C-alpha cells in the first residue's frame, strides 16, 4: 500500500482502492501478470517515443 | 519556443501543427489517437479554414514521414472567451486516420487524479512547438523541445497580471530566457513518468516571451479530462 512509497511500484495509474495498491494502465496498454507492469498491445503505444 | 533544444528523430512524435491556407503553421496540436487533435480554443479564431500536420521536424526540408489531415469537426469549448482566457482548450476529429510511425504517435491521456499527484508535482514538463524562438524574431523552421519546470500555484498568481483560473497553471522560468512564445500556443505540455510521457496541459499564454518575472501560462488538461473523453465520443 500507499501509493505515494514509489507510485506503489506500477508503471503508471496507481489506486489504492480497500486497503492493497491497485495499478491500472492507459488506453492500449495492458497490464501483465504481475499487476505493476504496463504492456503495449501495438507498434506505437501513446506516451513512448518512437526512437 | 525560446531556448531549449531541438526535436530529434522521434522525440516528440505526438507534436502537430495547425496550417493555414498559406500552408503556415500557426498553432500546435497534440495527437491524442488516430482520430483525434487537442488544441487551444483561441487557435480556432487565428485561422480561415486549416488542416493538421503530423511527422514534421523541419517546415523546409520535406521528411516522408508526414501527413496532411483535414478536419472533421471542431469541438471547441462553450465557456471559453477571450476576455478571461479561461477554458482554453478544443478537440478535434480528423476525417481520415493518423498513420502511427517514426515522428508520429499519440500522446497518453491520464488519470485524473493520479496525475495531479504524480505527474504535476513532478519538477519539470516538456513543451514544443514550431512557434517564434524569439518575442520579435519569426515562426521557427525546427521543432523545437524546452523542459519547463513547474511554477508553485501562488508565485504564478503573484506575477501574474490576470486572473490565473483553476484552469491554467504555470510553467517557465523566472529570470532564464526560456519559454514558449507566439505560434507554439494549442501545442503539447507533456510530463515523463518512466520512459512513458503524458498529456498534461496546453501552451495557452502568457504575457510575453520569456519575460523576467512573468511565467507561461497552461491549460489544465486534468481538469478537462472527462470533457476530451466525452469530445472523443464526439459532442
Ligand atoms: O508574445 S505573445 O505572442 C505570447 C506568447 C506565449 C508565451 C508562453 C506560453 Cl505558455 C504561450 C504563449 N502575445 C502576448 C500577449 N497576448 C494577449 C494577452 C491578452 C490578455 N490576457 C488575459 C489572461 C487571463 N485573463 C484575462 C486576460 C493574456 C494574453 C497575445 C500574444
Ligand atoms: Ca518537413
Amino acid at each position: 500500500k500507499l501509493c505515494s512509497l514509489d507510485n506503489g511500484d506500477c508503471d503508471q495509474f496507481c489506486h489504492e482502492e480497500q486497503n492493497s495498491v491497485v495499478c491500472s494502465c492507459a488506453r492500449g496498454y495492458t497490464l501483465a501478470d504481475n499487476g505493476k507492469a504496463c504492456i503495449p498491445t501495438g507498434p506505437y503505444p501513446c506516451g513512448k517515443q518512437t526512437l | 519556443i525560446v531556448g531549449g533544444q531541438e526535436c530529434k528523430d522521434g522525440e516528440c512524435p505526438w507534436q502537430a501543427l495547425l496550417i493555414n491556407e498559406e500552408n503556415e503553421g500557426f498553432c500546435g496540436g497534440t495527437i491524442l489517437s488516430e482520430f483525434y487533435i487537442l488544441t487551444a480554443a483561441h487557435c480556432l479564431y487565428q485561422a480561415k479554414r486549416f488542416k493538421v500536420r503530423v511527422g514534421d521536424r523541419n517546415t523546409e526540408q520535406e521528411e516522408g514521414g508526414e501527413a496532411v489531415h483535414e478536419v472533421e469537426v471542431v469541438i471547441k469549448h462553450n465557456r471559453f472567451t477571450k476576455e478571461t482566457y479561461d477554458f482554453d482548450i478544443a478537440v478535434l476529429r480528423l476525417k481520415t486516420p493518423i498513420t502511427f510511425r517514426m515522428n508520429v504517435a499519440p500522446a497518453c491521456l491520464p488519470e485524473r487524479d493520479w496525475a495531479e499527484s504524480t505527474l504535476m508535482t513532478q519538477k519539470t514538463g516538456i513543451v514544443s512547438g514550431f512557434g517564434r524562438t524569439h518575442e520579435k524574431g519569426r515562426q521557427s523552421t525546427r521543432l523545437k523541445m524546452l523542459e519547463v519546470p513547474y511554477v508553485d500555484r501562488n508565485s504564478c498568481k503573484l506575477s501574474s497580471s490576470f486572473i490565473i483560473t483553476q484552469n491554467m497553471f504555470c510553467a517557465g522560468y523566472d529570470t532564464k530566457q526560456e519559454d514558449a512564445c507566439q505560434g507554439d500556443s494549442g501545442g503539447p505540455h507533456v510530463t515523463r513518468f518512466k520512459d512513458t510521457y503524458f498529456v498534461t496541459g496546453i501552451v495557452s499564454w502568457g504575457e510575453g516571451c520569456a519575460r523576467k518575472g512573468k511565467y507561461g501560462i497552461y491549460t489544465k488538461v486534468t481538469a478537462f479530462l472527462k470533457w476530451i473523453d466525452r469530445s472523443m465520443k464526439t459532442r
